[PDB]
């Protein structure tokens, strides 16, 4: 609670968010968000959550083309609890404030969603998400540049055995 | 991507100027979305941002823009392992026998019966983090394995990063704000304010080892290859620490590129060498940046920007929409020339005629002399020797050119080259009368849209990435969130698109509005004040809170 936005839409859909604070910014750019992108934002997630084998089988992909077991092996690796926990302890207020907006803002438009922008209604993996949700997500946008680029490299690291 | 940003000096209004023009995925991820944000006194800001952060990645503010493009620094190393001749599960520091240590995770598998079942997975990790086995090349054998540390997984920095992006005043702010937190991750920034100041930053997180190091912690066979690799078995050989940096072990901001000019700055993803040739950099940290031949995107923006002529916006905002494939340029010419010196070889003649009559660019209504052109191209990079004038670092912007088609043993080379892209050109499915965007499209639903642009690799600043997908290329990846930004005495003035539109849903109104205007390189103001935003026939409101 404590969460209000304004939000102004021009052409093209392109909205301008306007709040007193962090925590309504946030809620005006989760909501505004989830009305163009929600699907996309909940298949990335199930990717960062390392979840996409459970939810869509092995013979999968990811949209950055990784296959799902691997792709998942690669962020339940990058993205332990005790990683998220420390990257959240790091967090100034104001950024804080900004996600739990955000969370509540993509969330809020989940629970009135009928369909009219959301082809994915009813799919088990649109779900209302979490700060660490958007934490997974920079934390996977954060290694683009290094071990992200080396994922299918990691989960194929396996000692040798007895060959010549 | 490109960016391009122009100061007073050579301004036509006196003025900043930015182009912005980052080339990104158009699914996924990374997908760019625009949002304009605001709280009233004291942030006011609008551009793109990647999904699920909630900050402005890519925008301008009352008197700054600014944009990224991905950097050619390093932003991990490999570490090269000695194993414990004893036990390939241990590795030698300072001749001392380690233990790897090992990380299950679990992961969920829906299976064929739609039941799931639980996969246990070990990740081996050492000191530096974790392993990985590039099969042929990285392996894990009873001598060696390779570790790789990543200097952003320790950035906890970011977000705020951007945020305080957000609220930076001018580019003299904006470079205190970055340098300050060091939060930038993998690009570099590059910014021009209504003072008329243009800024390069090579501002991010960079491994950092102080410079006698170097020598004895590469790996020389793989830093070579532009692999950043080091001596994992010495402990002298990790990386250095200097109070300075906001994060240990990584490069202090002092010794991090910055160009801060009047004219203007540039980069499209080469080093920092020369952002403005007029003021090269130099002498950094192989990891940081090194003088490496630039790639045609950034040798046809510097031969567009350098001079004396004042530069407009229609200027910059032609430099995309024009579509000149620059690569053409280089060895267009003495194609020709050998085509005219093989009227005889019916294998070439349908090749020879479709480039003769190319416009030399990737709009819609190019000719299929682009497509011969691309696979021509693709063979010649695989020839050794074939320039007339090789890279001159002496001559860095006019260097390579031509074919050496005086050598023999080159003219037979190039004109079999020639050949085979002919023979592959017809072996598709493509009549000769199709034109570019007839080929390269970007699926809405059952319909496509022609997109114009070409690869990057190729020269052209509009890059546009396809892949072959039923009878057609589809985009995946290019010029996605354009933004260009003036600073007139009213407030300023953002004009551009979002090329695949703000919504991934086909349900959306906002599906591919934009993207029919990219079609078309019909850009649009990116209304930023009250009295824009207002004045949009199209506006609508709503108020929510919880
Ligand atoms: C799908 C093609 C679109 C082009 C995307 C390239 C950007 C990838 C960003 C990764 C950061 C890095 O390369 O260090
Ligand atoms: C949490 C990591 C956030 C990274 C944001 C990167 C924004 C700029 C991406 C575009 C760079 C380019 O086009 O080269």
């Amino acid at each position: 609670t404590g969460l209000a936005a304004d939000i102004r839409w021009t052409a093209y859909g392109v909205p301008h968010i306007r709040a007193k604070d962090e925590r309504g910014l946030g809620y005006g750019i989760g909501y505004a968000y989830a009305r163009d992108n929600a699907c996309l934002l909940a298949e990335e997630i199930v990717t960062a959550r390392g979840e996409r084998a459970r939810y869509f089988g092995s013979e999968g992909k990811s949209s950055a083309e990784l296959d799902n077991l691997p792709s998942d092996i690669f962020y339940a690796w990058l993205n332990q609890p005790e990683a998220l926990q420390a990257f959240w302890q790091a967090q100034t207020p104001a950024v804080r404030q900004l996600l739990e907006g955000y969370a509540a803002g993509f969330n809020r438009f989940l629970r009135e969603a009928d369909g009219k922008t959301t082809s994915c209604l009813g799919q088990p993996w649109l779900r209302a998400i979490a700060t660490d949700d958007l934490l997974r997500l920079t934390r996977r946008l954060l290694v683009e540049g290094g071990v992200g680029q080396f994922a299918d490299a990691l989960v194929a690291a396996a000692p040798p055995g007895a060959e010549k | 991507s490109n960016a391009i940003a122009v100061g007073s000096e050579r301004s036509a209004d006196g003025k900043g100027m930015l182009l912005a023009n980052p080339h990104f995925p158009w699914n996924g991820a990374m997908r760019f979305y625009q949002m304009h944000l605001t709280i009233p006194g004291r942030l006011d800001v609008m551009g793109a941002s990647l999904p699920g952060l909630p900050v402005v990645n890519i925008g301008f503010s009352r008197h700054l823009a600014w944009t990224h493009t991905v950097d050619t620094s390093s932003h991990f190393t490999l570490y090269r392992l000695a194993l414990d001749p004893k036990d390939p599960r241990r590795y030698l520091v300072d001749g001392r026998s380690l233990p790897l240590e090992e990380k299950s995770v679990a992961i969920e598998v829906r299976g064929a019966d739609g039941k799931l079942s639980r996969v246990e997975h070990k990740v081996y990790q050492s000191i530096y983090g974790p392993l990985v086995v590039w099969p042929g090349k990285l392996d894990w054998n009873r001598s060696e394995a390779y570790a790789l540390r990543d200097a952003n997984l320790e950035n906890t920095r970011v977000l705020q990063q951007w945020y305080s992006i957000n609220q930076a005043s001018d580019v003299a702010d904006l470079r205190r704000r970055v340098e300050a937190l060091q939060g930038i991750p993998w690009v570099n920034t590059l910014a021009a304010d209504e003072q008329g100041n243009a800024l390069y930053m090579n501002q991010s997180v960079v491994p950092y080892l102080k410079p006698e190091l170097i020598p004895a912690c590469a790996i020389p066979q793989l830093v070579a290859e532009g692999l950043p690799a080091l001596q994992g078995q010495d402990s002298r050989c990790a990386w250095s620490r200097d109070p300075a940096a906001a994060q240990a072990g990584i490069t202090p901001a002092a010794q991090l590129p910055v160009l801060l000019r009047r004219d203007f700055v540039q980069n499209s993803n080469d080093s920092a060498w020369l952002t403005n040739p007029a003021s090269p950099l130099q002498g950094f940290s192989p990891l940081v940046s090194q003088e490496k031949p630039i790639g045609p995107r950034a040798r046809y923006a510097l031969s567009r920007l350098q001079g004396k002529q004042p530069l407009e916006a229609k200027t910059l905002e032609e430099m995309v929409t024009a579509n000149h494939v620059f690569s053409a340029d280089q060895v267009l010419p003495d194609l020709l020339r050998l085509c005219r010196d093989n009227q005889g070889e019916k294998s070439l003649a349908r090749a020879c005629a479709a480039l003769a009559q190319w416009d030399r660019g990737a709009n819609l209504d190019s000719g299929s002399g682009f497509v011969y052109f691309q696979r021509f191209m693709q063979r010649f990079a695989e020839l050794d020797g074939a320039w007339k004038e090789p890279f001159d670092a002496q001559r860095p912007l006019d260097t390579p050119q031509g074919i050496a088609l005086d050598r023999p043993q080159v003219a037979t080379q190039v004109r079999q080259a020639l050949a085979d892209a002919a023979a592959e050109v017809e072996k598709s499915g493509i009549p000769d009368g199709a034109r570019w965007g007839d080929l390269q499209v970007s699926t809405r639903g059952q319909e496509r849209i022609a997109i114009p642009g070409g690869d990057g690799h190729f020269g052209v600043y509009n890059a546009i990435q396809s892949v072959r997908k039923g009878d057609h290329l589809e985009v995946v990846g290019g010029t996605s969130y354009i933004q260009l930004v003036t600073f007139p005495e009213e407030g300023p003035k953002a004009r551009g698109l979002l090329a695949f539109s703000q919504s991934s849903d086909p349900r959306s109104p906002h599906y591919r509005d934009q993207t029919e205007l990219f079609s078309r390189q019909q850009w649009q103001t990116l209304p930023f004040s009250d009295r824009q935003i207002d004045a949009d026939p199209q506006l609508q409101r709503l108020s929510i809170r919880e």
